[PDB]
């Protein structure tokens, strides 16, 4: 949504563009478009939706 | 200068102008291509053009 994705070798975070402020990456950060196909240089990890463990108690 | 590729360098561009920027990841081809052809057509232009 703001900022930009990266990675210190192991763990994908997202990052405000100006300061170095790893996020865990979640459905609050990230915002869908469409499908992997279409986009040069994806990549795969997880994005944290967190509702799921709220509604898992 | 810090390095950023370019393709998310572009994207950040179109986020400076309003426009969302998986539409520039949805259309790299096409976006790339009317680049190229349009530096393409600033050569012809002043080629001929004195
Ligand atoms: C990348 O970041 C992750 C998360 O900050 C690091 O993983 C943690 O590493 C510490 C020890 O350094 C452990 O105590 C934690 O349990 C780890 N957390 C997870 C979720 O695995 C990871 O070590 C970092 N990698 C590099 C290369 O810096
Ligand atoms: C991202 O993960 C998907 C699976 O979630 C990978 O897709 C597989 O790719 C191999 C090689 O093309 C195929 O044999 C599998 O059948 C694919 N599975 C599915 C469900 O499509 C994909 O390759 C990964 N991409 C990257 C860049 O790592
Ligand atoms: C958006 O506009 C571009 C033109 O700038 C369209 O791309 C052209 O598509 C036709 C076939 O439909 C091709 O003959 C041209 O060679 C394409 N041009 C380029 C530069 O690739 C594009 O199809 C349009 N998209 C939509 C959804 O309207
Ligand atoms: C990045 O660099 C090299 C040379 O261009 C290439 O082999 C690799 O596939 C490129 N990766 C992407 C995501 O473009």
């Amino acid at each position: 949504r703001e900022g930009v994705f990266v990675s210190n070798g192991t763990h994908w975070f997202v990052t405000q563009r100006n300061f170095y402020e790893p996020q865990i990456i979640t459905t609050d950060n990230t915002f869908v478009s469409g499908n992997c196909d279409v986009v040069i240089g994806i990549v795969n990890n997880t994005v944290y939706d967190p509702l799921q463990p709220e509604l898992d108690s | 200068a810090l390095q950023i590729p370019f393709a998310m360098q572009m994207a950040y561009r179109f986020n400076g102008i309003g426009v969302t920027q998986n539409v520039l990841y949805e259309n790299q081809k096409l976006i790339a291509n009317q680049f190229n052809s349009a530096i393409g057509k600033i050569q012809d232009s002043l080629s001929s053009t004195a």
